């Protein structure tokens, strides 16, 4: 993409390794954990920022079910059980279908 | 008398498949010839192998052996002596002809 800055080799792994173990050893930590490595993967990910300074959720489950099964019926069993089980009240899916029924869906 | 181990980066950054491998090589023929073994190391992105190659680095820094390999080095150099048979003759001729016949196959490498 002309995009990166030259690749991330076996060295970033242990960049990672060693930024881990200083961090946690200036805490006088004896050992690490995920409060350090995710820091330590925050250096070699910060440094490069230099360089480049609900219908729609109702919908793509229904769009996500027309993959899975790609069924073009009219009357629905799936979508409104798993909508109501995502939390929404079926007036709400009423709207969003009736709205999908004249947007050419 | 001696053994040569070398070590050489690729022309430029990285290795490049668009340059021929002759290109990737800054040694000209006459010394590229006498190198009994090339390899050719190349860095891949599968995971399938990286996460192996993961699980291998990363599992050596919490917390036969060499004396057995030298002594069986040291024997080996010291006592087998080897002498090619007449059957095993005919696979060095095939093989070199072979290489050959697609056409860099100097005669140092039937030597290798």
């Amino acid at each position: 993409s002309k995009f990166s800055f030259g690749q991330a080799t076996p060295r970033t792994l242990l960049g990672i390794i060693r930024l881990s173990q200083a961090l946690a050893k200036l805490r006088l930590a004896d050992m690490v954990d995920i409060d350090d490595v995710e820091e330590a993967l925050r250096l070699v990910r910060v440094s490069k920022e230099s360089l480049y300074q609900p219908t729609t959720k109702i919908f793509t489950i229904i769009k996500k079910m027309l993959q899975e099964t790609g069924k073009n019926t009219l009357s629905y069993e799936n979508i409104v059980k798993t909508v109501r089980l995502r939390g929404f009240t079926m007036l709400q899916l009423s709207n969003c279908i009736q709205e999908y029924s004249y947007l050419n869906v | 008398r001696s053994s040569i181990l070398a070590s050489a980066n690729p022309i430029g950054s990285r290795y490049n498949p668009n340059l021929p491998v002759t290109e990737n090589i800054d040694l000209p023929p006459p010394l590229l010839s006498r190198f009994d073994l090339v390899y050719l190391v190349l860095d891949k992105v599968d995971e399938k192998n990286d996460r192996e190659l993961a699980k291998h680095l990363t599992n050596l820094y919490l917390e036969l052996p060499v004396e057995f390999l030298t002594m069986y080095i040291s024997y080996a150099k010291e006592h087998i002596h080897p002498i090619i048979t007449e059957a095993a003759k005919t696979e060095l001729v095939r093989a070199y002809v072979g290489m050959r016949k697609m056409g860099t196959a100097t005669t140092r490498q039937l030597e290798s």
